RNA sequence: UCCCCCGUGCCCAUAGCGGCGUGGAACCACCCGUUCCCAUUCCGAACACGGAAGUGAAACGCGCCAGCGCCGAUGGUACUGGGCGGGCGACCGCCUGGGAGAGUAGGUCGGUGCGGGGG
RNA sequence: AGAGCGCAAGGGUAGAAGGGGGCCUGACUGCGAGGCCUGCAAGCCGAGCAGGGGCGAAAGCCGGGCCUAGUGAACCGGUGGU
RNA sequence: UAGCUGGUUCUCCCCGAAAUGACUUUAGGGUCAGCCUCAGGCGCUGACUGGGGCCUGUAGAGCACUGAUAGGGCUAGGGGGCCCACCAGCCUACCAAACCCUGUCAAACUCCGAAGGGUCCCAGGUGGAGCCUGGGAGUGAGGGCGCGAGCGAUAACGUCCGCGUCCGAGCGCGGGAACAACCGAGACCGCCAGCUAAGGCCCCCAAGUCUGGGCUAAGUGGUAAAGGAUGUGGCGCCGCGAAGACAGCCAGGAGGUUGGCUUAGAAGCAGCCAUCCUUUAAAGAGUGCGUAAUAGCUCACUGGUCGAGUGGCGCCGCGCCGAAAAUGA
């Protein structure tokens, strides 16, 4: 399953692989057409504490501060075979705040 | 047979796929010209090959007749012809094995052979077996 | 790219149209003609189409 | 008889080539189906028609499993 | 057996044949090189040879190999042969279609029967070394309509059938002759 | 600089069917529970949520083997731009340039990008 | 992928175009770069623009049905508006 | 009125077609397009060619889909038999789905797939090339031939499409006896010049009764097949041979056995099967003719005679039979 995966390839630039785990949640901002990621803020396997969904919120503007310093804004957002309601929810929810 | 109505003429090119080997048995019969072979003819070879020596081996006929022969009423042009009339034939091109004997003497199928070659409207050869294969 | 020396001898009177042209591109004219041109890559190939026609000479 | 009969000829398959420089819009291949996929600055229509977005070459590639594509690669 | 090969290099095919030699070419795991045998000697030394028997190829280089054609280009239009591959053997173990002599009177043929034979010769894994002339088939107690297959065969030491566990090796038909003639043409 | 993992794109089966073995602290899945978000035309099987134990069986990752799938030269043919010849015809042959399919030897239980965690 | 994709056949397709549920009416008006096909006429595709509206968090899709058949120049007249 | 037929008058000079497509109460007529020619513009863009990229599904081949399909194995089902209704089990030189193997066929089947062609870019390419605008036509029955397909009957100077060519319009010239389109060759005119093309080089008839090496004795040549035959020549293979070969010749060619069964009668010699031993230098559980059936003649075998070769097989070339028509060959 990852048709939405393919939908947002021919779309445009910068997609957001959301790919979580069942306790970590990571996040890269990936470009297409060359294979190439900029802003790979981590969850759990980089520094934040230990609470998913609140997790999620804060790695989300982990990705903020880094991209809107490379100078990207393209929020090409990936759901990555996942439902957007809880903890992919807060992802681009936290990293379009701001 | 069955599949469908008419087919076209073609034409019979080279000796090419039409030939192959002594897949069976010990002698065979091989055609020396390209023709269609009727549904008569291999009737007519194959009595006339079991009828020569009675209670006879067994006889492999290699090709088969599928192709629908056309022919016209003795009239003109009114649609395609409705053919059907000497019944079917076989794409036989130089070469190739029609029949083919064993379990039987030498003398035996060396005229049974023979005659089932008058049978037939192309000239042709009688091939024994020597040992050409496929292996190592 | 040296001389090639091109005589025509068989006419053409009865070959295809693309023959035709080539001698045309060769420039060609009646029968027995002489006519030296250089052996570049293209009008080889176009002498070669019409060997049947022409006795090429290496110059 | 009663066999006589055939829809004129669509004149399908493929239109621009591989090398080509084309406008913006050129139907660059019209098909039956699928016998070509999009792909860079690609875009088809509801017969399936390839057609360029953008104005430079036509190139086509070849992936096996996914099929052949066909894109556009921009300059000027 | 022997047979007098030479090497090969830019000598017209077609043309070759015309003068009297076999185009061919030998070649293993790591060997490739253009051969070529004459007609008339490969004719005679495969006839016997076949593709069961090992042959040996005496190269100008002295070499002797122990080849064995791998396969045959048969000519249509009036049989002949046009290519041969050859084989070149070693130690490691390689497979082949070993010969098979059926020996025994079926209980079909007292009854009036036919002598059906599918496997002239089955393909075998074995050790260079072994090279049994062929095998012994016990066909026998095959009665008419039975059959024998792969699974019931007698193996000689060091082998094993490279085959199909189940494969038909020969069988026993009926005659054909007046019952059938005269019941066929009616009921057809 | 180098090795094992998580994500994710490229080559599009030499990367798979399979049989065996390995890995758990770390990563990953399974597992506990159903109050809250949300849900199964019936089920927390999946989708979702708050997370300790246990496991590494399932699944996935890494290696080994060629029984199947797969890739498969070399040599020689079949056919054929162009030139030419023979038959009454069905057709056949020669010079030049080109040249498969099949089959045989053989080859394969994958290679490779960038970002990230650990030594 | 040998089924399904309303109906013929073909090309296509489960990395959806196939089956289900939710909301809902782009089965819009005003346009149209540049094209395929083509003697003429006709047919066919269409980015992007404006107004405005549906679904979605959004990137975005929607100018009727996976697609190629389901049709008729002109004239003469009918009905409603401008 | 005549979309029909017939006629259409002086000369020289350049170029020079069509007999296709689309629609037509249209088919022997038209309209637009295509092909011809002028006039004015544009100037390497033309035909053809080298190199590079891309597209495609034929020849061929193949059996991976769709179908056909010969033989075997395995095997669900139907039929018959052993057997009994408590209804199974077993056999079944039977009909036979599915699966495997052996082996094949296909325009509307394709796992595979050339030569080639189409197209864009780069370069040669100055030609009665090409592109644009406008005046003017005619053409819209085409035919042979070669190649690829359909229809036909793998008939037709047949027909209908494609690629190319010639006649058309080159019934001007040479060859082919004569002959629009087969081979040569593209005629501005003149010459009592020379080389050549096809095809020819004894005479009618221009040129070698030329040279070397073979094949054929049928007037093949001077052109017809399946099939048939110690016609003649050339290459390769195998058997017998001076320890005595092939043919003919001299004798024998025997017993059980009148081989078993069978049969009015089969006795090696009407029909079916089995499928030895003795003597010997040799005679086979027996080849042909005969006979109601035996008797009798014969071969292989052995020996002697005899003395140098001999038989079979396959392949390449030329030739023979097969071969009967109408005014004169
Ligand atoms: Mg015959
Ligand atoms: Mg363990
Ligand atoms: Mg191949
Ligand atoms: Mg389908
Ligand atoms: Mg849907
Ligand atoms: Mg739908
Ligand atoms: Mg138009
Ligand atoms: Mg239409
Ligand atoms: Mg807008
Ligand atoms: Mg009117
Ligand atoms: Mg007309
Ligand atoms: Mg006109
Ligand atoms: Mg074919
Ligand atoms: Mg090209
Ligand atoms: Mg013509
Ligand atoms: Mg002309
Ligand atoms: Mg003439
Ligand atoms: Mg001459
Ligand atoms: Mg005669």
């Amino acid at each position: 399953k990852f048709r939405v995966r393919n939908r947002i390839k021919r779309t445009g630039r910068l997609r957001l692989s959301v790919f979580r785990s069942l306790k970590h949640i990571y996040a890269q901002i990936i470009d297409d057409e060359k294979g190439v990621t900029l802003v790979s803020a981590s969850s759990l396997a980089l520094k934040l504490k230990g609470n998913k969904t609140e997790v999620a919120r804060q790695v989300g503007r982990a990705l903020a501060e880094k991209a809107l310093a490379l100078g990207i804004k393209q929020v090409a957002f990936d759901r990555g075979p996942y439902k957007y309601h809880g903890r992919v929810k807060a992802l681009a929810e936290g990293a379009r705040e701001g | 047979r069955m599949k469908y109505r008419k087919q076209q003429r073609g034409r019979l090119k080279g000796a090419t796929k039409g030939g192959d080997y002594v897949a069976f048995g010990d002698f065979g019969l091989v055609a020396l010209e390209p023709a269609w072979i009727t549904a008569q003819q291999i009737e007519a070879a194959r009595v006339a090959m079991v009828r020569h020596f009675r209670r006879g081996g067994k006889i492999f006929i290699r090709i088969f007749p599928d192709k629908p022969y056309t022919k016209k009423p003795l009239e003109v042009r009114m649609g395609k012809g409705k053919g059907n009339v000497e019944g079917y034939v076989a794409v036989v091109k130089p070469g190739r094995v029609m029949f083919e004997v064993a379990g039987v003497t030498e003398e035996q199928a060396m005229e049974a052979l023979r005659i089932a070659g008058h049978k037939l409207p192309i000239k042709t050869k009688i091939v024994r077996r020597d040992a050409y294969d496929e292996a190592q | 790219m040296p001389r090639l020396k091109v005589k025509l001898v068989k006419s053409p009177i009865g070959y295809p149209k693309d023959q035709k042209a080539a001698l045309k591109a060769l420039g060609l004219r009646r029968l027995q003609q002489e006519r030296v041109l250089e052996d570049t890559p293209a009008i080889r190939g176009n002498v070669e189409k019409v060997a049947h026609l022409v006795r090429v000479e290496v110059v | 008889t009663k066999n006589g009969r055939d829809s004129q000829a669509k004149r399908l398959g493929v239109k621009r080539y591989e090398g080509q420089v084309v406008r913006a819009g050129n139907i660059l291949v019209r098909q039956r189906g699928t016998r070509f996929k999009p792909g860079k600055n690609v875009g088809m229509g509801r017969d399936f028609t390839l057609f360029a977005l953008v104005d430079g070459v036509v190139e086509f590639q070849d992936r096996g499993r996914l099929g052949r594509y066909v894109h556009v690669r921009p300059l000027a | 057996y022997r047979l007098k090969a030479y090497y090969r290099e830019g000598e017209k095919p077609s043309a070759l044949r015309r003068a009297g030699k076999l185009p061919g070419v030998m070649y293993n795991r790591h060997l490739n090189r253009k051969v070529y045998v004459d007609l008339v000697e490969f004719d005679k030394v495969f006839r016997q040879a076949s593709i069961h028997h090992v042959i040996v190829l005496e190269l100008p280089d002295g070499q002797s190999l122990p080849t064995l054609v791998r396969q045959v280009n048969l000519d249509k239009r009036r049989r002949r042969p046009e290519h041969v591959d050859f084989f070149v053997l070693s130690d490691e173990p390689v497979e082949m279609y070993v010969p098979l002599r059926f020996v025994g009177t079926p209980a079909g043929v007292r009854a009036g029967g036919v002598l059906q034979e599918i496997h002239r010769d089955i393909l075998v894994k074995v050790s260079p070394r072994n090279i049994p002339e062929f095998i012994e088939v016990d066909v026998s107690g095959l009665e008419i309509g039975d059959s024998l297959h792969a699974s019931d065969l007698k193996l000689p030491p060091g082998v094993e059938l490279a085959v199909s566990p189940e494969e038909t090796i020969a069988a026993v038909v009926p005659p054909e002759d007046v019952e059938k003639l005269a019941e066929e043409a009616a009921a057809e």
